[PDB]
């Protein structure tokens, strides 16, 4: 069934860019501790939280 | 009278905090790794014996 509205079709020059969603996905629950404070490591790469 | 006197501003006896302050983050067999604040109190110690033995 036809669009009661018309819709601006056609070609637009699109990139895609750098930031994947599969990169930056990050869970924890439990895990790497620093040394001196005893508290979670920083980011994704360290399984920080 | 009991917790701040004033003559404790001024420092005799000079505490020593234990390694859990100052982490040797000892990185293999071979080698260490001592905190900057484990330098500072050898640095401390080290100037602390040259005025010691200078002064006797």
């Amino acid at each position: 069934k036809k669009l009661m509205a018309q819709i601006f079709f056609g070609p637009t020059y699109y990139q895609r860019l750098r930031h994947m969603v599969d990169d930056k996905i990050h869970a924890r629950a439990r895990g790497p501790m620093q040394v001196l404070t005893r508290q979670p490591v920083e980011g994704r790469s360290r399984d920080g939280g | 009278e009991v917790f701040s006197r004033p003559e404790w501003m001024i420092l005799t006896c000079l505490p020593v905090p234990p390694p859990p302050v100052r982490p040797s983050i000892s990185f293999n067999e071979s080698q260490r790794g001592e905190d900057d604040l484990t330098f500072k109190l050898a640095d401390i110690l080290k100037a602390n014996i040259s005025l010691e033995t200078l002064e006797h």
